[PDB]
Formats: C-alpha cells, sequence, structure tokens
C-alpha cells in the first residue's frame, strides 16, 4: 500500500470508464438497449421514440 | 443480429452450447456462424481522431 | 422452455454429496410449452 | 377454437414468408406491436406461437 495514491487515481479512472461502458447496456425504459435492434424491428414513428 | 466489424479467426475454446460472446458493453465480440458452425471473432473496425 | 442442465462427475465418496465445485453445462433446451407443478423420478427394479 | 379455450400452435424449424401476409387484403386488421410488419422477412425468430 505504499503507492496507494496513484493506484486510487488509476482505479477511479478505470471504474468511471467501466461504468460508462456499462451504461450502454441499459435500455432506459425503451424496448431494447441495442440501436440496431430498434432500427431492424420498428418503423420510424415508433423508432424515433 | 446486426453490426459492423472485421471477422477474424479466433483461439477462444467455445463450449458446444456456447454460440456468441459479449463484451462489457454487451455488444457481440465473437459469433458462431450458422451452416459451417465455425467461431468467428468480431473486432470493431479501426477508428480514431483526425 | 424446459431447460435441463447436466454435469457428470467422477466421485469416490461413499454416502453423502462430495464437497467441491462443478458447473453444470446446459444439456437440453426443450420446447414443450406446458404447465409443470409436480414431478416424480423413475427408478429401476432388479428381479431375481 | 373459442376464446376461453384458444388454440396455441408452435411454429418452429421453417422459413417463413410474411410478405404474403402483408400483401393480402383479406385481413381487416393486421397490427403488429413489438416488430414492424415489413421487417418480418429480414429477421430470425424462435418461440413463435399462433
Ligand atoms: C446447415 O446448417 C446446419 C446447422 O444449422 C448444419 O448442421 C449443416 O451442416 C448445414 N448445411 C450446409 C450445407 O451448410
Ligand atoms: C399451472 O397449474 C396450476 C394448478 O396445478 C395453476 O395454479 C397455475 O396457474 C397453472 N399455470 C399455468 C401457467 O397454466
Amino acid at each position: 500500500s505504499a503507492l496507494g495514491k496513484l493506484q486510487d487515481v488509476v482505479n477511479q479512472n478505470a471504474q468511471a470508464l467501466n461504468t460508462l461502458v456499462k451504461q450502454l447496456s441499459s435500455n432506459f425504459g425503451a424496448i431494447s438497449s441495442v440501436l440496431n435492434d430498434i432500427l431492424s424491428r420498428l418503423d420510424p414513428p415508433e423508432a424515433e421514440v | 443480429l446486426t453490426g459492423t466489424g472485421v471477422l477474424t479467426e479466433s483461439n477462444k475454446k467455445f463450449l458446444p452450447f456456447q454460440q456468441f460472446g459479449r463484451d462489457i458493453a454487451d455488444t457481440t465480440d465473437a459469433v458462431r456462424d450458422p451452416q459451417t458452425l465455425e467461431i468467428l471473432d468480431i473486432t470493431p473496425c479501426s477508428f480514431g481522431g483526425v | 422452455y424446459f431447460k435441463i442442465y447436466s454435469k457428470h462427475t467422477p466421485i469416490n465418496l461413499v454416502r453423502d454429496l462430495p464437497q467441491g465445485f462443478s458447473a453444470l453445462e446446459p444439456l437440453v433446451d426443450l420446447p414443450i410449452g406446458i404447465n409443470i407443478t409436480r414431478f416424480q423420478t423413475l427408478l429401476a427394479l432388479h428381479r431375481s | 377454437a373459442s376464446v376461453y379455450a384458444w388454440n396455441r400452435k408452435r411454429i418452429s424449424n421453417c422459413v417463413a414468408d410474411y410478405s404474403v401476409l402483408y400483401n393480402s387484403a383479406s385481413f381487416s386488421t393486421f397490427k403488429c406491436y413489438g416488430v414492424s410488419p415489413t421487417k418480418l422477412n429480414d429477421l430470425c425468430f424462435t418461440n413463435v406461437y399462433a
């Protein structure tokens, strides 16, 4: 634990990036979290929503 | 399953049931192709800042 | 879908379950579409 | 069948041409909810039930 101060910065940056990539898997109330699924499954009037 | 990428040979020992693979983002990173049952790795196409 | 996951393990313990880790691979993904609430296993007799 | 005993048929292991369903005028109501009607020929499905 001698170099904990640098390791905390590295861990916080990696954890923030990891959470940012994890946010892509959430649909946020939509039918799916994948854009390609929405483009392939719906007409533009519902796809825009 | 739709997407864009380069399909390459892989060394991932998939188990018989296993078909595709997923990264942290849950986007497909490897896939088993139908008809020929081979395992193709999917690597996103090169991009960066001009 | 009635999922059967299975694993075969070589064991040498006499009476109880062995203590260890063994992940069960999915064996059969079965398309039945029926209601199941009660089950019963089947044994085999030996006749002499 | 009647609506209290509605008949459920499984559809599996077939290639389905849904374009004869869209282009037929015999149906008074042809309304899809989770999928576009014109994309049904471009997608692959399982657990199809009528
Ligand atoms: C067709 O696909 C099945 C599995 O989906 C495979 O077993 C078979 O070899 C394929 N046939 C040809 C001619 O590719
Ligand atoms: C299955 O049967 C039980 C009664 O044995 C009933 O309470 C339950 O609602 C049924 N479920 C379905 C999905 O039919």
